[PDB]
């Protein structure tokens, strides 16, 4: 069992520093402490190792070191592909993680753009109607996502996801409205309405097709 | 007959590291034991089983001259009976040994700032050497229970140890030329004595 | 470029053996210098090590004690790959499973670097429930989805199971401006996902646009041309 903190924020250009700490029979048992960088959806890329060590390829940004029970790494001059998860881990015969930690490097705000597709007469002839309502390039990575038909507020059928980081560190969301293709047929509008900070941004599709 | 060339060993531009200790082999020549004795320059003249005086009235079917570099330190251990990482690894001189052991400080020739690291000994190994011994193996140390497989790494240890020579040293700790040299008598005809 | 090619994605159902495998290209699975591991990684438990193989004159295993009662690696000579095998799954090993290679410097100084090349990583889905591909429906682009001159366009992959869903366009070659959006679990528990490209709206007459859905857990593939209306 190797502690490290949950979540560590920055601003471009500071330093920060991940400390991993464990017992004398995981980090402090051996100098053969290694450190891992991991985008979303990719593999882990070794950082460090054996403490101080950078593999050929990574920056100087890129810092280890070593105290009692707790090694640690440090991150100078804080770029926005720095955010990733980042992982310690020890050798002693068997190997052991840390708990990870996501690094976030701080944005200005940003309001999203939104899409919004009405059902495609494909799947309405498998008796289906499905609205989607795509919500990008939002910044921090919570939004407010509500429907409306004819003007009224819907809560039947909607399914909203968590926002997911982009490649540009900006949030992404989608949401869905679930209907048959009479409901779709009995009204004139529908909308999705997406809410951030202040802004609200609403779209709206009609069957009129 | 002719003199014995005690030049090419003991002025010799430069000497052998102890664990490839070299050996010459003096022999059909006359040669003067006593200018040596009052040289003036050796820091140590030990001689055993034979007389440091009027050495020189005496015979060999053949003379061995051995010469290394070790530490001033480890000088004592070029004695019969002795222990100790030359004696043990290195240069193994028997108990009934029957010769004279010549070294002297060569601070300003073997050490160097910064360090002379030609100068090697065996800091590890299996076993000790028996006397007049050499290795000159320089095959991976085990030092862990789990083996090496000849690559070098944790627990797997390259055996020979440089001295890293500097001027600024101890004179314990400085470099020191040694001669060893060995009275060989055979049941064969002599070759090497002179008055 | 040492490589490391894994098996392919899918679900294992429960109480049956997780079997996956590792092909090296570019290094040797009974190398002098290395160690051949499996690790596996999930969004609450985190990366867990689960052993080693490795050939030093002999062949060697070590294993974690949480799987040391379960787990088997496999290396192969033959075909120059190691395996994983899991008995007795539950939705507990519900995760994405990494071969890593363990290296070791044997010239000059000893360094011992670690997990210095990954796989590219396999999810395995542990569930009851059974494989099902997609259908894929076009989210057409339309006077309505432009703002300036772009369009968007899309495909709409519906009610699959398990995950993962990949989605490229024109074969991989339309790559800019392209979004592809993390699944929705439904409330039948199947996934669904968008993915969209925005592009010239110029370009609606003159190219056509593509999404490849690829679900490799129900070996079905499906192409869908998107076209405007
Ligand atoms: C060594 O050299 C010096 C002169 O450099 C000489 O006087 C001496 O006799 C030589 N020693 C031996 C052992 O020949």
């Amino acid at each position: 069992v190797v502690t490290q903190p949950a979540s560590v924020s920055g601003s471009p250009g500071q330093s920060i520093t991940i400390s991993c700490t464990g017992t004398s029979s995981d980090i402090g048992a051996y100098n053969y402490i290694s450190w891992y960088q991991q985008h979303p959806g990719k593999a882990p890329k070794l950082i460090i190792y054996e403490v101080s060590n950078r593999p050929s390829g990574i920056s100087y940004r890129f810092s280890g070191s070593k105290s009692g029970n707790t090694a640690s790494l440090t991150i100078s001059g804080l770029q926005a592909e720095d955010e990733a998860n980042y992982y310690c881990s020890s050798y002693a015969g068997s190997i052991s993680f840390g708990g990870g930690t996501k690094v976030t490097v701080l944005q200005p705000k940003a309001n999203p753009t939104v899409t919004l597709f009405p059902p495609s007469s494909e799947e309405l002839q498998a008796n289906k109607a499905t609205l989607v309502c795509l919500i990008s390039d939002f910044y921090p990575g919570a939004v407010t996502v509500a429907w409306k038909a004819d003007g009224s507020p819907v809560k039947a059928g909607v399914e909203t996801t968590k926002p997911s980081k982009q490649s540009n560190n900006k949030y992404a969301a989608s949401s869905y409205l679930s209907l048959t293709p009479e409901q779709w047929k009995s009204h004139r509008s529908y909308s999705c309405q997406v809410t951030h900070e202040g802004s609200t941004v609403e779209k709206t599709v009609a069957p009129t097709e | 007959t002719n003199l014995c060339p005690f030049g090419e060993v003991f002025n010799a531009t430069r000497f052998a590291s102890v664990y490839a200790w070299n050996r010459k082999r003096i022999s059909n020549c006359v040669a003067d034991y006593s200018v040596l004795y009052n040289s003036a320059s050796f820091s140590t003249f030990k001689c055993y089983g034979v007389s440091p005086t009027k050495l020189n009235d005496l015979c060999f079917t053949n003379v061995y001259a051995d010469s290394f570099v070790i530490r001033g330190d480890e000088v004592r251990q070029i004695a019969p009976g002795q222990t100790g990482k030359i004696a043990d690894y290195n240069y193994k001189l028997p108990d009934d040994f029957t010769g004279c052991v010549i070294a002297w400080n060569s601070n300003n020739l073997d050490s160097k700032v910064g360090g002379n690291y030609n100068y090697l000994y065996r800091l590890f190994r299996k076993s000790n050497l028996k006397p007049f011994e050499r290795d000159i193996s320089t095959e991976i140390y085990q030092a862990g229970s789990t083996p090496c497989n000849g690559v070098e790494g944790f627990n797997c240890y390259f055996p020979l140890q440089s001295y890293g020579f500097q001027p600024t040293n101890g004179v314990g700790y400085q470099p020191y030329r040694v001669v060893v040299l060995s009275f060989e008598l055979l049941h064969a005809p002599a070759t090497v004595c002179g008055p | 470029e040492v490589q490391l090619q894994q098996s392919g994605p899918g679900l294992v159902k429960p109480s049956q053996t997780l079997s996956l495998t590792c092909a090296i290209s570019g290094d040797s699975v009974s190398s002098n210098s290395a160690a051949w591991n499996w690790i596996r990684q999930s969004p609450s438990r985190g990366l867990e090590w689960l052993g080693r193989t490795y050939y030093r004159s002999k062949w060697y295993n070590d294993y974690a004690v949480s799987v040391k009662s379960r787990i088997t690696i496999n290396p192969d000579t033959s075909k120059n790959q190691f395996s994983l095998q899991l008995n007795s799954v539950t939705p507990e090993d519900t995760a994405v499973y990494y071969c890593a290679r363990e290296e070791q410097q044997l010239v000059h100084d000893y360094y011992y670097y670690g997990m210095d090349v990954w796989g590219q990583g396999t999810m395995v889905t542990v569930s009851s429930a059974s494989t099902k591909g997609p259908s894929v429906f076009p989210l057409a682009p339309s006077s309505k989805s432009t703002s300036g001159g772009t369009a968007a366009l899309g495909c709409l992959v519906k009610d699959y199971f398990p995950e993962p869903v990949t989605v490229s366009w024109n074969s991989g070659a339309l790559t800019s401006g392209v979004h592809t959006f993390p699944a929705v679990l439904q409330s039948s528990g199947l996934y669904s996902l968008s993915s969209v490209v925005t592009v010239p709206s110029s370009s609606l007459g003159t190219q056509t646009y593509i999404c490849n859905v690829n679900h490799k857990p129900s070996n079905t593939k499906v192409d869908k041309r998107v076209e405007p209306k």
